């Protein structure tokens, strides 16, 4: 959502970096997104492929979405 | 023989404080670090077990 560090650059050999720091920040960046949609996501996109399989009762609980069938076989 | 002649103390402790204050051993130890910038490095040595 924008605010995180740069974490540093190659130029040539060169010196500034935190060399090793920007864990602390490569964190943020991935916890930054991990939980800026957190506790949620997007069902849609990537809840379409699978109930193309069988119609077991394939769990979408308790966040997104999961099963559209996008096909024949019972539908779940 | 004519003048009063009274008695009176004083005391001076000379408190000899500012001995050792010797820095004793001053050290330094280099380091190899790690930036971001790093690049090729040449082989390898121990790198884990």
């Amino acid at each position: 959502m924008k605010q995180n560090i740069n974490i540093g650059n190659v130029v040539d050999d060169g010196t500034g970096d935190y060399l090793r720091k920007g864990g602390i920040k490569i964190n943020e960046n991935f916890d930054e997104l991990y939980y800026e949609l957190g506790d949620g996501d997007v069902p849609y996109s990537a809840g379409a492929w699978k109930t193309y399989n069988a119609s077991s009762g394939q769990t979408l609980t308790a966040e997104w979405g999961k099963s559209y069938a996008i096909n024949t076989s019972s539908g779940r | 023989v004519g003048f009063g002649f009274i008695a009176i103390t004083l005391l001076t402790m000379f408190i000899n404080v500012g001995l050792t204050l010797k820095h004793t051993e001053t050290i330094i130890n280099k380091y190899k670090n790690y930036k971001w910038d790093s690049g090729l490095p040449t082989e390898y040595a121990d790198r884990i077990a």
